[PDB]
């Protein structure tokens, strides 16, 4: 919902303050921009603000607002235009699946029953736990690397039923699972062999014209 | 030249696009990149402008404007405001994938990019509007801008040129939309990502309202070398006003989905099948190709056959080059649902500022999804080809039509599957 | 914002006495007058037909809008308050 209403767990004297540390991060943020414009500073500020305490509550929405001198509801467009901020609680791990065609094409579905089954859980819900959060979401650019996941910070790549219920295992037992393909390759080069860039590349002034 | 392809390594620009070479600062060297940036600067923007320009370079980020005519818009004295590079680092359409590699493994040559780039355009810094999803390639870009500040080879009299630039990394939060040049200045504002009208034109007012160029990671990456080596030397590649090399994604029912450079005007089949294995089951078992990403609308096999891979070739196939991100679906593809998913994309990423998009994509993607069951009738078919030309040049930005062509492209090539989608359905009921 | 109802000039009369009805409560009126609303093409042709009718008038100046300055540019004003916070 794009709307509020306040409760015990989310309302305006819920409390939130950026950390001393944070607060030497926000300045490094607002400097970054014109002076005239600190309003410039709204998104890299609230993203902080998650990355602090997880997800966004309306306190936090207007601890920003003051901090920038921006009106609060500037910063609520903000919060609930942009998906990646949480305006609720989210689970330790947000798993967040891509299901746009390029994925879907190569078998992002059984990536995302797998997850269930697994969990246990649907799509969009929390682990009774509250270590983990599944969703869908839209291209991660990583198309050429798909099926994937995003969790956290964190991609996915090249995604089976098994490797996806082998990272959740990791991440159950307090490992931090290697991010990137798990299918063979490191990257985006074609499986099976380079059908490029095979030869050392040539080093600085090669080809270079005449006249520099 | 009549022919195209076969590029040789020798030529290509992105040499650590797959990461097996070390892509931090001594790397980048090694292979080339920072070599007499200095000379460059001195060279002044008008040769720089006109390197670009004799190099046929036209933009990567989706509409393919001709590079050099584009910035020297900002080729004009000042008037007390700042002047901006944007780099768009956005990436956001389905199926494109190349700017990550770029950021991520040749963090460098985006760096210098946007040096020379921005002293063609006489601006004092660049911003890199990257979206937030690619966290771990913003760190490494970001470790890149540290290396090349301490060298020296920007900020302050960067490479001893005399010439102040600063390069900021500012992240995304999470919307397709703000990768359309405007919306991508209004979320560097501060906004929600909702794009402008123009005029006016960023040119002439832009981020923080200063004039601004927003150019595309692949369109920046590439100006170094082409002022090293020459805009001649750019424009030896690909057919006439469509130089070049070029970056592309092959994804979807191929056997090795990958990212690779290859020379602009390349047939799509031997793409697909030199570099990507070719498509899954065979070529006999290709249905229909999304050339240039979602937004671009599909072809059918029968003009894969012998398509070429640039903006004019692609234009007269009732389609364009957009990203150059290929997405390969064989036989055995639903191909209403593929469709169907991008439309359900369109619709969640509108930013819904003007109306035919807002209510528009909303109102196709209820039809394209009775369309996937086939409940609905064939005179629904005009009706949404009617409804896609009512959204199509009436919005505010490119989005619209965005949603629009992948609708057109699947009602022009595979009405009988619809038709037949719909028989089933009404003797099933 | 449909500005056609403002093309012509018009004739009215002075507003009398309307009373509720004691059986039903309907307004009542005694002013024969008092729907009566005559158009003119300008303000002599109205004038031309008061004067001839014995009827005092007043007559009150046509108000148009001026025309205003409107710039979708200065909405994101580098140095000027004109600046909007959102779209
Ligand atoms: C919905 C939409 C999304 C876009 N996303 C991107 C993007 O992710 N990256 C990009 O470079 N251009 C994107 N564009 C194109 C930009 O608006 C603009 O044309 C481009 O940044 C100009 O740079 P170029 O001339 O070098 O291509 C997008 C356009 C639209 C309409
Ligand atoms: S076409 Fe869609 S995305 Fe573009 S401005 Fe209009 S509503 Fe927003
Ligand atoms: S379609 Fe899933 S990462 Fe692009």
């Amino acid at each position: 919902l794009f709307v509020h209403r306040d409760t015990p767990e989310n309302n305006p004297e819920t409390p939130f303050d950026f950390t001393p540390e944070n607060y030497k991060r926000i300045e490094a943020i607002v400097k970054n921009y014109p002076e005239g414009h600190k309003a410039a500073a709204v998104l890299p500020v609230l993203d902080l603000a998650q990355r602090q305490n997880g997800w966004l509550p309306i306190s936090a929405m207007n601890k920003v607002a003051e901090i920038l001198q921006v009106p609060p509801m500037r910063v609520y467009e903000v919060a609930t235009f942009y998906t990646m901020y949480n305006r609720k609680p989210v689970g330790k791990y947000h798993i967040q699946v891509c299901t746009t065609t390029p994925c879907m094409l190569r078998n992002s579905d059984s990536i995302l029953e797998a997850i269930q089954k697994k969990l246990g859980i649907k799509v969009g819900e929390t682990t009774p736990d509250k270590l983990f959060t599944l969703i869908e979401v839209e291209c991660l650019g990583a198309c050429v690397n798909a099926p994937m996941v995003q969790i956290n910070d964190n991609y996915y790549e090249d995604l089976t039923p098994k490797d996806i219920e082998e990272i959740i295992d990791e991440l159950k037992a307090g490992k931090i699972p290697k991010p990137g393909p798990r299918s063979g390759r490191f990257s985006c080069e074609p499986a099976g062999g380079l059908t490029s860039l095979t030869e050392p590349p040539k080093g600085p002034g090669f080809g270079v014209q005449a006249g520099l | 030249k009549t022919s195209f392809g076969s590029l040789k390594d020798e030529d290509r620009i992105f040499t650590n696009l797959y990461g097996r070479h070390d892509w931090r600062l001594k790397g980048a060297q090694s292979r080339g990149d920072w070599y007499k940036t200095k000379e460059i600067l001195l060279k002044g923007p008008d040769w720089i402008l006109g390197e670009v320009k004799t190099s046929g370079l036209r933009g990567r980020g989706g509409a393919g404007f001709p590079t050099g005519l584009k910035w020297s818009f900002m080729n004009k004295p000042s008037d007390g405001r700042p002047k901006y590079l944007v780099v768009n680092a956005d990436e956001g359409e389905p199926g494109t994938c190349k700017d990550r590699e770029i950021i991520r493994h040749d963090p460098h040559k985006l760096v210098e990019g946007c040096l020379v780039g921005g002293r063609a355009m006489g601006a004092r810094a660049a911003y890199i509007y990257i979206r937030g999803e690619f966290y771990n390639e913003a760190s490494n870009l970001q470790v890149a801008i540290r290396e090349a500040y301490e060298a020296g080879l920007i900020g302050k009299n960067a490479c001893g040129s005399g010439y102040d630039f600063d390069v900021f990394v500012v992240r995304g939060a999470g919307a397709y939309i703000c990768g359309e040049e405007t919306a991508l200045i209004e979320s560097i504002e501060g906004k929600q990502g909702k794009p402008r009208l123009k005029p006016p034109f960023p040119a002439d007012v832009g981020v923080f309202g200063c004039p601004t160029t927003v150019a595309n990671v692949e369109t920046v990456a590439v100006s170094p070398t082409i002022c090293r080596r020459g805009g001649a030397w750019f424009a030896s590649f690909g057919r006439e006003r469509n130089s070049g090399t070029k970056l592309f994604n092959i994804s979807g029912h191929v056997n090795n989905p990958c990212t690779v450079e290859e020379e602009m005007s390349v047939p799509l089949k031997e793409l697909i099948e030199k570099h990507a294995g070719g498509v899954t089951g065979g070529w006999d078992n290709l249905l229909a190709v999304i050339p240039g990403g979602s937004s671009t609308p599909l072809i059918p096999k029968s003009v894969c056959e012998t398509v070429l891979m640039d903006f004019d070739a692609l234009i007269q196939a009732q389609t364009g080059l957009g990203t150059a991100a290929v997405i390969v679906m064989d036989r055995s593809t639903d191909i209403v649902k593929a469709i169907a998913r991008l439309i359900e994309f369109y619709k969640h990423e509108s930013c819904g500022q003007c109306t035919p998009c807002r209510e528009g994509v909303d109102w196709m993607n209820k039809v394209m999804a009775r369309f996937v069951r086939g409940d609905a009738r064939p005179a629904e078919i005009d009706s949404l080809w009617e409804i896609s030309k009512q959204i199509e040049g009436h919005t505010i930005c490119a989005l619209g039509d965005g949603a629009a062509w992948p609708v057109q492209g699947l009602i022009r090539h595979f009405r009988p599957e619809l038709e037949e989608r719909m028989q089933q359905f009404a003797q099933q009921h | 914002s449909g500005v056609n109802n403002t093309k012509k000039w018009k004739m009215e009369f002075d507003t009398r006495e309307r009373w509720e009805n004691p059986l039903m409560g309907w307004a009542s009126t005694a002013d024969p007058l008092s729907n009566l609303v005559l158009t003119f093409s300008t303000k002599e042709d109205a004038v031309a037909f008061a004067e001839k009718n014995g009827w005092s008038y007043d007559v009150e100046e046509r108000k148009v809008p001026k025309p205003k300055s409107k710039s979708y540019g200065a909405n994101f004003s580098w140095n000027k308050r004109t600046r909007v916070s959102t779209k």
